[PDB]
């Protein structure tokens, strides 16, 4: 009856500072895919060199 | 020697010639091709080059869309190369490039220090000559170009080999300016134009410079060479002649007693 | 305007200099005696008395000034005399100083003073000093005496941490060397070109002292730069009424009070005058002068005279003893050895061994390796310039503990070291002038320091010095030693140099304006004093008291001679200046105008070295250089060495000049001092002369010539051939080593392949390989890669992607290096483009993009050279064809349609009545455009498309069709789109009061929630939405059917496709087409837009026909357009900004002098900036408040509502500004008294040109380039952007026509004007954000294969335009199969991309369907690369702290602003956050939102900028936190989900985790909470439930404050809930489990949540979780928003295992402390 959610965080318990340094990892590492993800806009010079393939 | 001053400062000047140009008018034949000749490569060609020493270049050019008896040229290829007054002499390979497969070989154009009423029997030498080790240069499709420094002005005219000329021409082994069994029936004068209408492109070396005549010990005629889009240095750049300005003993005490000022503005 | 008569400067001119002598007859002190010895006379001048001290006057003590400057005079007991005399001055007020006293006596001391001065106005707090808040400028006239004023000001104010440094270096390197400085020690001349260029423009506001040290150099030819400088100062003082302090510190000369008031100095207080009777030594001077004609006889003299004069201080005292030239050191001291032991043998005492009592200390250094070998055991020893820095510096300590009895030197240790002596002797007095050609007496301030000194100032009594001199000049160096010689002006000979350089900074205008200019200068002084001197009667004195008539004469004569030179152009009629590029160039580069006409001739596009070498030859800087006949032999040797040959003989001047610097440029040993001197006066000059003629050639685009001057520059600048070595610039290598590197034929660029072994090998010797790759591998080089794409058939866009591939070395590379950009033509012959590009240490290893529009022509060139040059290196060049073989061109475009010559329709064409009553009074014809387009758009019902320019009343044609509709049906429906969201709330304002009043029809504008969009939509009739909110709504247009039956769909501004945020517009409108297909109702598409050359494309994609297809030519405009383009040629961004101030003030005079003007800048700050500048340059103009057009009483009313200090300022004077910052309410007030007429400026920046409804006379652009921090780079406008500001010049009613002032770059002039007059081009960029769409339409099941996907792009622009322009969307063909293969691509690796992602699963190779990610991807409308990131990062363990990171790492942040020096901010604020972040990028925009998230947590204080780019990010947290939840929960981890819900909930109340619940409630500061704390109250239901009396007895306000801290706890969620599981007994193993959650709130809700630190107005949202604790696993969750009472219910299946507990969890997201939670069991069969 009323329970509360009574807050106990104990200062993240005591977080470790290599747990941020993954998510930092896997955000670099998963941006890096998405940066690679991207296409150009026009045509390149060496494209304009070679032109069609046949 | 150092009379290279007096023909730079004469070469210098070689931009004034550029205004005046004259295309030989002849009794042309209309049988075989004609040949369009775009001004700018031109302009430049005659501004690189010299007047007692001759350059030569390669023609490429393409036919355009269905009119198979003009031949429009497209690019002019510098080689490594040292020439003389009478003759200019450059290597056995001809140019290749990935650039170049679309358009084929229509010739060699070469500056010439006087005008002549017939083509040189150099000329029809080394056109035999090229024409022999090459099955890619046909008889009737290759021409010279001979661009003559006139008075104030250069004219220039198109050659073609007769097949009594090649067979004359590849056996010949005499570079006098008279070798026997040489006759004007060798050669044909074709109609040629000038054009404004279309735009040329130069390829050079990849690697130094196209001129060898100051750095002659270099050139060697078995040597090889890559080809790249860029356009073509003047004849008395620094580039070519390094002998000039590599060679320099470095003082360490001369500026022991130089005059002292402060550059203020520095 | 008087009737100026011509005046011949050359007369007025004092020749001869610094040598001209007013004094007429120099009475020298009481005791003299001249006395005559053979062929010379001497002249003594006994020492003065010290001047007895004063009654009650003593030194200060050290301890008796301010306590910050005890610091800075450690060492010293006290301050000698004059310092205690000037110390009041210095220290205590802020008033300008004159100081003329003799040199030595201490003068540097006194502008330490007053450094300290300035210093101590910073003090700041807790001992430190602010840093970035002052500059001062010290001025010196040596550089040789620059370097030691650096190294001791760095000694002394080292403590303060105060960093000093010489002002020497390139312009670019001196822009980073000022900034980081904050005293700047430089010679006159390089401030001055400094100034000159611009440089000093950022930081003149941080300037607030500025000393003049020397300054009788006025006197020299010098003097014109030094009055230049101080009038150019207080000339602005006056200008910007800023206050800078100038300390003048001078010799004791006459004319000293003329000086005085030059510089504004106060003869009463500031002016401070001591004769030589206060010189610290008393000096007892003695001269000589030698009446010798012949020079071998005389020459002969003087060394017995040294001799002589040597032999008196022989055995006591250390002789100093100064030669004119370097190598006459040596010379002379070998002579007087010589003299001195050949005779007598006098060495023996005048060395004094002692039996080596002394001596030993010289034998012992006698180990060197120079002629100072020689002279040291014998006591002789030379000092100069050259020998080593070892030697100088040993010879410097050995003679200060004096060994060495005498030292001859050159003219640079008096200036350079303080090295005083007992007794100086000056030899000579005649020095070489290569300026002057000949030999000249040497300068005044040179014998002034040379003399000073004499005698040390604690070791000596008195010390005497001798000056040597010819007996014709004895009286000038009497008057000059004795303060007996005015200071006259020399500005007459560099008067119009310096008025030129006046008129380009823009300081002048007119000849009116230079007499002002002139009326600062010492010269004018100088001409009121004494007329009869500088060629004024008399008679003309009387005439004009003020002398403005002799000013204007000055003025004509010296802009007649601009003028001629084409320096200028000036009429005669009105006096305007107008300044032209070669006086620009010439006001840079400190050239004189006859030069500037010589490079006019002569430069040629033609031009080749040899002439090149001739042209520079022929300079005007070298008129008095000649060939001297004992200089011939040794010209013609190195004529022919030189490379470059020289077509004029050797006998003229230029062929010396032009062989010369060859020879100084191949390093040739000359053995001519004069001909070196010439060599070093040349090659000094020729660095300015050729940097001149390449700006010169450059800007007129003559690229062959451009090469062959920069390279001559650089080959200048290193003293080297480009054909050398391009590792001879490292000057580490060996000189064998590179000698030997070059020997062999070989190219440079060969040597980037070999490792380090290999080049070692290759050159013969491999120890050396690796430093020579080391090498190798340091020097610059670049990669570049362009991809170009047409825009129309005549220009083309091409970006550059510059990518270092060199290792940087700070010590090599120093702080940037700079890079120039050229694209060529074919024939290389004409520059098509260039540009300046600057590559940063830290921002090297990245890739730089730089994007330019370069023009093409009906002969398709072959190809262009895109070519990046080093601006200092040589063979530092990278060039890069770009072929033009395949581009195809795109399709030629239709003509525009042709405006019909129709008579105006009248209003009553409109049949219906109550329409005409909208339009009746506004206007009572429709105007021709909306005439002729009526027929079409009010009576047929297909669709149409209007493009006309903005400002032509394209709305009215919507509002045709809308009538048009309504006539249909009675209840309609329409939708009308913009991109912008300003521009939507603008027409629906307009729209309301049209519709909703006179017609009473429904007119509703969307929001961003979708509930009540769908309402709005079901009740609505006229709908007016943005792109975004239409797309969310219409996504599921299959679901809701209200979309699909709309009967109008008008999209306005559908020109913006083609700009960013177009592909939402280009996909909303594809799908209204795509849904009217399968309707079997057509939906009527009107298109509004700006003029498009293919709007045949456009109207083919929306189904617009040929006939009812209007675009008009832009000059179809019902108010004509003014358009102006002006060019400002700066490369740095913030110094083109601060110089174009005023020229935006004069463009306001001369277009709109009494009309509203409108000011677009592209900064927030820059707003309130030029809203002062204009101000400050109104007021400077002797109109002041010309602007205000109103009485100040009457709009005193407005000016309480608004908040801004500055703007308040602003407004009385009749300027407004306007940006983001402004609230709603000041914006409309401003705007209000904007079109009232009040004031007729408002600087908007650029955002606001969409959301401003104002309409102007005149229009000003102002710099058409914005700075984007998160590429570090600036990029310029969108052309969308410069039309939408160009319509803001159209005032149809009171105007005739609209003037537009466009301010840009130079280089972006000819882009402007083509695409500004010219119906624009638009394309598609659907296929970079092709991805969300895509996904979007595979949730909603309209996308299920790939070939739907394909289908799906046959709807869409991009599809239109990827045949008629294929190149632009990289399509290298135009067949069918091309643009199939192209499409099936696309669509197959958008498909790759999402199924990688996991938002979407192709299963086997043509089938696709909707995964979780993609779905909640595509419910909150977030970029799936977002999803992807939270997927990827989100585990079983993230707690808040990497919560905050991974939002911050969000797609939606992505486009948060990064503004200049936002750094420092970022830093002082990361230092702060209770977590920081491990070596952030603070360009990164994710970690300024990560510390911006933190500091709004941690409800720290920020800038207003800061706290606008909050509450953009706090916008979008909330949906990005429920994302996380919903991701979380997916996966079905428990406690990062809880964390995510308590982070949405506190991010709502802006407060931590850890703080205290109560912080929520208003008005609670931590005292309150500390004395709730010790009661025991932690929770606000501990107080709501508490006692009203003891609650306002523990809380100390007013009643008003404490009602709404009351109030809150009313709106507080108070709910509770009860739980049960539906049939519990009957559970079994893998069965459905229905647990039931229902919750009733009791008081009743009042509103939405109280969150004022929130910027949006959130809504109570909650979450019902069901999972395991011990377990950490979420079996199930809810979201939902309860309003009164609510019902939910959760399933799940049961585990295997019989007995199981469950907490049920209970969350908000609005507030803290209200979570719940319980604990229950099931019990499960099996």
């Amino acid at each position: 009856r009323k329970i509360f959610r009574r807050r106990r965080g104990d200062s993240e318990s005591e977080e470790d500072e290599q747990d941020s340094e993954e998510v930092r990892l896997k955000l670099e590492e998963t941006r890096e895919v998405q940066n690679l993800r991207k296409r150009p806009n026009g045509v390149s010079a060496v494209a304009l060199l070679v032109g069609e393939k046949v | 020697k150092t009379e290279w001053r007096v023909r730079a400062i004469s070469a210098a000047n070689l931009h004034l010639r550029t205004n005046h140009i004259y295309v030989s008018s002849d009794d042309i034949k209309e049988t075989g091709y004609t040949y369009i000749l775009p001004k700018n490569v031109l302009k430049k060609f005659i501004c690189i080059s010299d007047l007692r020493a001759q350059i030569a270049g390669y023609l490429y050019g393409v036919s355009p869309p269905d009119n198979p008896q003009v031949k429009e040229i497209r690019c002019i290829v510098m080689v490594p190369q040292w020439g003389t007054h009478q003759t200019v002499h450059l290597p056995g390979q001809l140019p290749q490039h990935e650039y170049l497969k679309e358009m084929e070989p229509l010739g060699w154009i070469h500056t010439q220090p006087n005008e002549s009423p017939q083509l040189s029997p150099q000329d029809v030498t080394t056109h035999a000559k090229i024409m022999a080790d090459n099955p890619s240069w046909d008889g009737e499709k290759t021409i010279i170009i001979t661009c003559s420094f006139t008075p104030g002005s250069c004219t220039l005219t198109a050659y073609k080999l007769t097949p009594s000329g090649y067979e004359w021409g590849r056996q010949n082994t005499d570079k006098g300016n008279n070798p026997k069994g040489y006759l004007p029936s060798h050669y044909e004068r074709v109609q040629m134009l000038l054009s404004d209408r279309f735009l040329g492109f130069f390829m050079v070396p990849a690697q130094s410079s196209w001129n060898y005549n100051f750095m002659g010990v270099r050139h060697d005629p078995n040597m090889k060479y890559e080809l790249q889009l860029a356009n073509p240095k003047e004849f008395y750049h620094e580039v070519h002649r390094p002998s000039h300005f590599l060679n320099f003993a470095l003082l360490q005490e001369g500026e022991v007693y130089s005059a002292d000022r402060e550059d203020l503005y520095a | 305007l008087a009737p100026r008569q011509v005046l011949d400067l050359e007369d007025l001119v004092f020749t001869q200099g610094s040598h001209f002598m007013a004094n007429k007859r120099c009475q020298l002190p009481d005791g003299s005696f001249r006395r005559q010895r053979k062929g010379y006379e001497e002249v003594h001048v006994p020492a003065l008395k010290p001047k007895p001290f004063g009654s009650e006057e003593q030194l200060l003590p050290v301890e008796k000034l301010p306590k910050y400057a005890q610091a800075g005079f450690e060492g010293f007991k006290t301050l000698n005399r004059i310092q205690s005399k000037l110390y009041r001055a210095a220290l205590e007020t802020d008033e300008n100083l004159l100081l003329c006293a003799p040199t030595g006596a201490g003068k540097t001391n006194v502008a330490l003073m007053c450094m300290l001065r300035e210093i101590g106005k910073h003090i700041n707090m807790d001992g430190t000093i602010n840093v970035d808040d002052f500059k001062i400028i010290y001025i010196a006239p040596m550089r040789s005496l620059v370097q030691e004023m650096v190294g001791s000001f760095g000694k002394r104010l080292a403590t303060y941490g105060i960093t000093v440094a010489e002002l020497t270096g390139d312009h670019q390197l001196c822009k980073e060397e000022i900034s980081a400085t904050q005293i700047i020690v430089c010679t006159p001349e390089k401030w001055d070109i400094i100034t000159r260029k611009g440089g000093e423009r950022t930081y003149t506001q941080l300037v607030r002292l500025i000393i003049l040290d020397e300054i009788h150099l006025l006197h020299d030819d010098r003097g014109p730069v030094l009055e230049a400088l101080v009038a150019r100062a207080i000339r602005n003082i006056e200008m910007t009424q800023e206050d800078v302090r100038l300390i003048g510190l001078s010799a004791t000369l006459p004319n000293y009070e003329d000086v005085a008031t030059f510089l504004r100095v106060d003869p009463a207080k500031g002016l401070f005058y001591f004769d030589n009777s206060f010189r610290p030594v008393p000096l007892e001077q003695t001269y000589v002068g030698i009446t010798e004609k012949k020079a071998i006889k005389r020459f002969q003299i003087m060394n017995e005279i040294v001799y002589e004069k040597i032999m008196e201080h022989a055995g006591k005292n250390q002789v100093l003893v100064f030669v004119h030239s370097r190598k006459e050191t040596g010379k002379t001291a070998r002579a007087i050895r010589d003299m001195c032991l050949e005779k007598d043998t006098l060495g023996l005492f005048l060395r004094e061994g002692s039996a080596s009592t002394e001596v030993l200390r010289t034998e012992a250094e006698q180990c060197k390796n120079l002629e100072l070998k020689d002279l040291l055991p014998y006591g002789f020893a030379i000092h100069h310039a050259g020998m080593t820095r070892v030697d100088r510096t040993l010879v410097e300590d050995l003679f200060a503990d004096k060994h060495i009895q005498v030292l001859v030197s050159t003219a640079t240790l008096a200036w350079g070291v303080n090295l005083p002596a007992h007794t100086v002797i000056i030899k000579g007095t005649q020095v070489y002038s290569p300026e002057k050609g000949r030999w000249t007496e040497l300068g005044a301030l040179d014998i002034l320091q040379m003399l000073g000194r004499a005698g040390r100032p604690q070791y000596d009594t008195k010390g005497e010095g001798i000056l040597i001199t010819s007996h014709g000049e004895l009286q000038y160096y009497l008057s000059l030693l004795n303060q007996q010689l005015p200071i006259e002006s020399q500005m007459v000979s560099k008067l119009p140099d310096m008025l030129n350089a006046e008129i380009v900074l823009g300081n002048v205008q007119n000849a009116k304006d230079a007499v002002n200019w002139l009326g600062y200068a010492y010269l004018y002084i100088r001409m009121l004093r004494s007329p009869t001197l500088y060629g004024i009667s008399h008679d003309d004195l009387k005439g004009d008291p003020l002398l403005d008539q002799r000013r204007l004469d000055l003025v004509h004569t010296a802009a007649l001679m601009l003028d001629k030179n084409n320096l200028v152009k000036y009429d005669k009629k009105t006096g305007n200046f107008q300044v032209t590029e070669l006086g620009r160039i010439a006001s840079h580069y400190y050239i004189t105008n006859d030069t500037v006409q010589t490079y006019n001739q002569l430069l040629k596009p033609t031009l080749s070295e040899i002439e090149l070498f001739r042209v520079f030859s022929l300079s005007s800087e070298f008129k008095n250089i000649t060939v001297r006949e004992e200089e011939k032999l040794e010209l013609q040797k190195l004529l022919e060495r030189v490379p470059i040959p020289v077509k004029e003989s050797i006998e003229e001047p230029s062929a010396k000049i032009n062989v010369l610097l060859q020879a100084f440029i191949s390093q040739l040993k000359l053995e001519g001092f004069a001909l070196m001197a010439d060599m070093v006066y040349v090659t000094q000059s020729a660095g300015r002369l050729m940097r001149a003629i390449f700006e010169i050639v450059l800007n007129r685009g003559w690229a062959q010539l451009t090469d062959k001057t920069l390279n001559l520059c650089k080959m200048i600048d290193k003293r080297m051939w480009q054909s050398m070595c391009p590792l001879r610039q490292f000057r580490k290598l060996p000189e064998e080593v590179v000698k030997k590197i070059e020997k062999k034929n070989f190219p440079f660029e060969r040597l980037y392949d070999l490792n380090h072994n290999e080049i070692g090998e290759l050159i013969r010797m491999p120890k050396m390989g690796k430093t020579i790759h080391k090498y190798v591998h340091l020097f610059p080089k670049l990669e570049l890669s362009v991809h170009l794409q047409p825009i129309t058939r005549s220009t083309l866009k091409v970006e550059l992607t510059i990518t270092p591939d060199f290792q940087w070395d700070e010590k090599v590379h120093g702080s940037s290096e700079a890079f120039w950009i050229l694209v060529e033509d074919v024939d290389s012959e004409v520059i098509l483009h260039h540009e300046y590009f600057l590559l940063k240490a830290k921002y090297a290893q990245d890739e730089h993009l730089i994007t330019f529009f370069v023009p093409v022509f009906e002969p398709l060139p072959p190809q262009y050279f895109i070519r990046v040059v080093s601006d200092r290196w040589l063979s530092c060049e990278t060039q890069l064809p770009v072929s033009f073989r395949h581009l195809i061109l795109p399709e030629k475009y239709p003509p525009p349609t042709e405006l019909l010559d129709l008579q105006p329709l009248p209003v009553s064409a409109l049949r219906n009545s109550a329409f005409e009553s909208l339009y009746q009074d506004k206007f009572p014809f429709f105007n021709p455009i909306q005439t002729q387009v009526f027929n079409t758009v009010y009576n047929s019902d297909d669709n149409v498309f209007v493009g006309a320019p903005t400002g032509s009343g394209k709305t009215i044609c919507a509002e045709f069709a809308i009538l048009r509709m309504l006539l249909q049906s009675s209840e309609g429906r329409c939708v009308y789109i913009t991109p912008m969201e300003a521009l939507a709330e603008q027409v629906y304002m307009d729209w309301y009061e049209k519709f909703q009043d006179r017609l009473n029809k429904k007119v509703v504008l969307l929001t961003g929630e979708t509930s009540t969009d769908l309402k709005l939509l079901g009740k609505g009739n006229i709908i007016i939405s943005t792109p975004e909110k239409w797309d969310i709504l219409s996504r599921r247009w299959k679901q809701r059917k209200n979309v699909q039956n709309i009967n109008l769909f008008v999209v306005d501004e559908v020109h913006l496709i083609g700009g960013e945020n177009g592909p939402v517009l280009e996909v909303i409108c594809s799908r209204m087409r795509y849904i009217s297909s399968q309707i079997e109702r057509p939906i009527r598409i009107v298109a509004l837009s700006s003029s498009l050359s293919n709007a045949k494309d456009v109207a083919h994609w929306l189904g617009c026909s040929a006939t009812s297809t209007f675009n008009f030519h832009p000059n179809v405009r019902p108010v004509p357009l003014e358009l102006h383009i002006q060019g400002f040629n700066i490369s740095h961004t913030q110094t083109r900004l601060l110089s174009m101030a005023k020229p935006v003030y004069h463009a306001i005079t001369k277009h709109s002098p009494k009309k509203p003007v409108i000011v677009f800048v592209p900064s927030r700050k820059q707003t309130r900036l030029t809203a002062i500048d204009i101000l400050t340059t109104c007021a400077a103009d002797i109109q002041r408040q010309r602007f205000l057009h109103c009485t100040e009483k009457d709009l005193i009313p407005y000016l309480e509502k608004l908040s801004d200090s500055t703007l308040k300022e602003t407004l009385l004077n009749g300027v407004g500004y306007l940006h983001e910052g402004l609230s709603p309410m000041e914006r409309r007030l401003v705007e209000q008294l904007f079109s009232s007429g009040a004031i007729q400026v408002v600087v908007a920046s650029r955002s606001l040109c969409w959301g401003m409804n104002v309409a102007a006379h005149l229009v000003i652009i102002m710099d058409t380039q914005y700075y984007n921090g998160k590429i570090h780079a600036y990029v310029d406008y969108p052309i969308y952007d410069v039309l939408q500001m160009v319509g803001h010049a159209n005032r149809p009613l009171q105007d005739d026509e609209g003037r537009c002032v466009i301010m840009c770059q130079g280089s972006k002039k000819d882009f402007f004007k083509k695409f500004l007059y010219e119906p624009l081009p638009v394309e598609s960029h659907l296929d970079h954000c092709m991805h969300d769409h895509f996904n979007a339409e595979i949730v909603t099941k309209t996308i299920e294969n790939k070939q739907d996907a394909v289908d799906y792009l046959t709807w869409t622009f991009l599809y239109r335009r990827m045949t008629q322009n294929p190149n632009y969307y990289n399509l290298q063909g135009i067949s069918h199969r091309h643009l199939s293969d192209h499409l099936s691509e696309l669509v197959e690796q958008t498909l790759s991309d999402l199924e990688q992602s996991k938002c979407i699963s192709i299963e086997d190779e043509m089938d696709v369907a909707p995964l979780n990610l993609g779905m909640i991807a595509a419910y909150y409308y977030i970029n799936y690369t977002t999803i992807e990131l939270f997927s990827m990062s989100l585990n079983a363990k993230t707690k808040v702290r990497g919560l905050i990171e991974i939002i911050s790492n969000a797609a939606e942040y992505e486009n948060i602003p990064i503004r200049h020096h936002e750094d420092n901010l970022l830093r002082q604020l990361a230092q702060k956050v209770p977590h920081k972040l491990n070596n952030p990028k603070f360009n990164d925009p994710h970690v300024k939102t990560n510390l911006l998230l933190q500091a709004h947590l941690s409800r720290m204080q920020l800038s207003a900028e800061l706290q606008s780019d909050t509450e953009e990010i706090l916008s979008k947290a909330i949906r990005l936190i429920q994302a996380c939840v919903d991701v979380l929960s997916s996966n079905g981890w428990l406690s990062p989900a809880l964390a995510a819900m308590e982070l949405a909930q506190m991010v709502t109340q802006a407060m931590w985790s850890k703080d205290s619940y109560l912080k929520q409630l208003p008005h609670f500061t931590s005292e309150h909470i500390k004395r709730c704390t010790d009661k025991g109250v932690e929770s606000v239901f501990d107080i709501m439930e508490m006692e009203d009396e003891e609650r306002n007895a523990l809380l100390q306000l007013t009643d008003s404050q404490i009602a709404d801290v009351a109030r809150f706890c009313n709106r507080y969620p108070n709910i509770e809930l009860s739980y049960e599981v539906v049939d519990k007994d009957s559970i079994r193993s893998g069965g459905p489990v229905v647990v039931l959650v229902q919750l009733e709130r009791e008081e009743e809700v009042t509103g939405p949540v109280i969150a004022p630190l929130f910027p949006q107005k959130r809504e109570e949202g909650w979450w019902v979780v069901i999972g395991d604790a011990k377990s950490n696993s979420l079996i199930s969750i809810k979201r939902l928003t309860l309003q009164q009472k609510a019902k939910v219910k959760l399933d799940f299946v049961a585990p295997a295992t019989g007995a199981h507990n469950y907490t049920l969890y209970f969350m908000s997201d609005a507030y803290m402390g209200c979570d719940q939670e319980y604990k229950f069991s099931v019990d499960v069969k099996e």
